[PDB]
RNA sequence: AUAUCA
């Protein structure tokens, strides 16, 4: 069915940026701990909490 | 007065290599206050970058 | 997290795809948008802790 | 597509819209620790490693 | 007061495309053979 | 570690680093839960932090093999510092300070390697050879500038860095027979191919010439054509044969000058090898200009 | 206070030495070994101590002793605090100043602001958020992978026993 | 780099049309808009595919191995 | 340490 509205449509130059979900997503539930403080390690990289 | 013993090449060679590498624009592995970030790794994400 | 509303208790809904999905009307308290924002999830480990979340 | 999100034509994505190549490079050295100790490139055996 | 050569002193890093760099007087086809991007 | 439940002699266990557990691969029993990241933990000792802002950076790496265990900071200038107290606390370190100063003979080895264009692995062998033989009664009273000149050839002879004894005679100093006896009392506690790259480079020859000279010299030895001549002479002679065979020639005077040999001596080896010139050359050598095997000087 | 804090106890005569947990060591590869800045700073205190002890024992040259005392004074002092106003910092070979005890507690990222008053935690997860007109107000879309990692410890009970056995 | 087979938006094969387009320009001197249209590329989604292509492959080929 | 992300 026709839309009651008319859509502004045409080509536009879009860029793909360096931020992708899969390089961001992270989850932890017990993992590596620091030596000194005996607390969870830092960063996604290190499987930190 | 042996010439090779007199002039230490490593002085200027590694002295420049340090600055350019690390980025602490000063002498040398004992740097502060030295200005860090003077030399940095060239962004190669896109040509414009 | 300058608000008590910046940390709220939600019902899990396991879904596909790598993003945390939220109802749009809950956007405002968190102060979130989808321009590349990330969010934190904490899981209670006790019946007591769970109650705290669900009940308060 | 609410609050800065967008909808993509999954059909177009299949046709190659916005795909990209990705290359990561891993490095490793075979370091020499003094007169005797030397790291080695080899397939480690789980009994003696 | 009566009176009774060329020495190496160090290695200086060159900036690419400068006078001292090999790539300065390089043509397009030249760079390609050198596996550089024009 | 070995699983308390199973106990099989080859104890098959995995380090599930990602879940921070140490598991028995057979029964699945977790054998440990506290598990630490050694990479990031080592980042706290050897970092990139020279400024002093990193709260993670809290220690420093040392070298127990070379300097033993001498932990010691240095009184120096900080942000809020009077130049007076630095001097006093440093003039106070002077009264507390002989052998803790003979470590500046490492600075003699480091400044010699860098003057001899030697790698970072050679210095650390020369410093370990010197630390384990400078207080020996077997060396007793040898020329103290010729026992560290001998421990540099000891460090080069393990790190595979080709350095003739006459190459270290040019650095310092060396008295030949004096640092030759010292190079043996410590030892109780080169070849043709070695020189060829450098000599050829100075000679300005092409890779083709270098390779052939290198092949001839080896064959000369293999053939045992030169009974006991010094390898340097053999190499210089072989370089003469190959080069003469190719277009860019080099004369005995020029080869000898680079090799640091005498034309007469190069002549001596050369003529010995010449008879078997055919056998000596690489098989796909291309004599050029006008120098074929028949035509080579033969001198 | 006569029991817990007599003024005589402010001037240090004996030095409590903290155990390795407070100043961890690491043994890398037999020619690489890492000691904590405190272990360094302690060794200086000790060395400066052993020195001054020998001076007093021997022929005390008065002014060569007080010279060695105000060195000891510095090492002990700089160990608890390296950021002292007026005094030179104790530096560690690489040019970086020694991480004193004060400085470990001090800032945000200190032991207080950053290991006690806030700390990283397990049973945590993070990713890019996106909206959904089909989720209920109070729910949260959780990616399968995130659900498969995060865990709830449930006690085996007559009520859940069968269900739990199945997930197992 | 290297002509896309099929227009992203509608999937009309555009893989064959490249050389033919480049030819209608050098050999026929024709303007871009007519060449595209000659080649039957009527919808702008299809037009943008050829019109805005950058055949980087040709530079890539300039390197030896 | 610099760069960056909302
Ligand atoms: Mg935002
Ligand atoms: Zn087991
Ligand atoms: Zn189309």
């Amino acid at each position: 069915k026709k839309l009651m509205a008319q859509i502004f449509f045409g080509p536009t130059y879009y860029q793909r940026l360096r931020h992708m979900v899969d390089d961001k997503i992270h989850a932890r539930a017990r993992g590596p701990m620091q030596v000194l403080t005996r607390q969870p390690v830092e960063g996604r990289s290190r499987d930190g909490g | 007065f042996n010439m090779k013993l007199a002039i230490n090449a490593k002085t200027i060679t590694s002295g420049l290599k340090y600055a350019l590498a690390t980025g602490n624009w000063g002498e040398q592995k004992k740097a502060m206050s030295s200005r860090a970030g003077v030399s940095q790794v060239l962004n190669r994400y896109t040509y414009s970058s | 997290s300058l608000h008590k509303m910046s940390m709220m208790a939600h019902r899990v809904k396991v879904i596909p795809y790598s993003t945390f999905r939220l109802n749009l009307s809950v956007t405002s308290p968190y102060n979130a948008d989808f321009d590349g924002d990330e969010m934190n999830l904490h899981v209670p480990q006790s019946e007591e802790t769970r109650a705290e979340l669900s009940q308060l | 597509n609410q609050e800065d999100s967008m909808i993509m034509n999954q059909s177009s994505i299949d046709r190659g819209l916005f795909r990209s190549l990705f290359f990561r490079s891993y490095m490793d050295q075979e370091k020499k620790y003094g007169m005797s100790i030397t790291e080695t490139f080899e397939k480690p055996q789980r009994t003696n490693t | 007061k009566y009176e009774l050569g060329k020495v190496f002193i160090g290695r200086l890093p060159i900036m690419l495309r400068s006078k001292n760099c090999y790539l300065s007087e390089a043509t397009e086809s030249d760079l390609y053979k050198l596996k550089e991007c024009p | 570690l070995t699983c308390p439940e199973c106990k099989v002699y080859p104890p098959k266990i995995v380090e599930r680093f990602s879940e921070g557990d140490v598991v028995c691969a057979l029964c699945g029993l977790v054998l440990s839960d506290k598990l630490v990241d050694t990479r990031s933990e080592w980042r706290t000792f050897s970092n990139d932090d020279h400024n002093g802002d990193d709260p993670s950076r809290v220690g420093e790496a040392s070298n127990p093999l070379l300097d033993g265990n001498n932990l010691s900071t240095r009184i120096g200038k900080g942000e809020t510092t009077d130049m007076r107290f630095t001097k006093e606390l440093n003039k106070a370190q002077g009264k507390n300070v002989k052998d803790n100063e003979v470590q500046a003979a490492f600075a003699k080895i480091t400044m010699l390697c860098d003057a001899a264009e030697l790698p970072k692995i050679v210095k650390d062998c020369a410093k370990e050879a010197y630390k384990l033989c400078h207080d020996e009664k077997t060396l007793k009273g040898k020329s103290m500038e010729s026992i560290m000149a001998a421990s540099i050839l000891i460090g080069c002879r393990r790190a595979e860095v080709a350095r003739t004894f006459k190459e270290i005679q040019s650095l310092i100093h060396v008295k030949t027979k004096e640092f030759g006896k010292t190079l043996n009392i410590m030892k109780n506690i080169a070849q043709n191919l070695t020189y060829i790259p450098r000599f050829c480079s100075h000679l300005g020859l092409p890779m083709q010439v270098t390779t052939s000279a290198e092949y001839t010299a080896k064959k000369c030895k293999e053939i045992k054509e030169i009974a006991g001549k010094s390898p340097i002479t053999i190499a210089v002679v072989s370089i003469y044969l190959n080069i003469l065979l190719f277009q860019i020639p080099i004369t005995a005077a020029k080869v000898g000058q680079t090799l640091q040999v005498t034309e007469g001596t190069i002549k001596s080896g050369y003529k010995i090898l010449y008879e078997h010139r055919d056998k000596l050359v690489d098989p796909q050598l291309i004599a050029n200009g006008v120098v074929s095997l028949d035509n080579l000087p033969g001198v | 206070n006569e029991v817990f804090s007599r003024p005589e106890w402010m001037i240090l005569t004996c030095l409590p030495v903290p155990p390795p947990p407070v100043r961890p060591s690491i043994s890398f590869n037999e020619s690489q070994r890492g000691e904590d800045d405190l272990t360094f700073k302690l060794a200086d205190i000790l060395k400066a101590n052993i020195s001054l002890e020998t001076l007093e024992h021997n022929g005390a040259p008065h002014h060569a002793i007080e010279e060695a005392e105000s060195l000891l004074q510095f090492h002990v002092a700089t160990y608890m605090d390296n950021d002292i106003a007026g005094q030179p910092q104790a530096l560690q070979k690489s040019g970086r100043p020694v991480k004193s005890i004060r400085a470990r507690l001090k800032g945000k990222e200190g032991r207080i602001r950053g290991n006690l008053m806030g700390k990283r935690v397990d049973f945590s997860a993070r990713t890019v958020i996106s909206g959904d007109p089909n989720l209920e107000l109070d729910q949260v879309g959780v990616p399968k992978s995130i659900a498969k990692t995060l865990t709830y410890p449930e006690v085996v009970t007559p009520y859940n026993i069968d269900r739990l056995t199945q997930l197992v | 780099m290297i002509v896309p087979v099929r227009c992203f938006s509608c999937g009309k094969v555009v893989g064959d049309k490249w050389e033919s387009y480049l030819n209608l320009l050098q050999e026929d001197e024709l303007d871009e808009g007519t060449a595209l249209s000659r080649l039957g590329l009527k919808r702008y989604c299809c037009r943008r595919m050829i019109l805005t292509h950058v055949d980087l492959i040709e530079k890539f080929l300039r390197y030896n191995p």
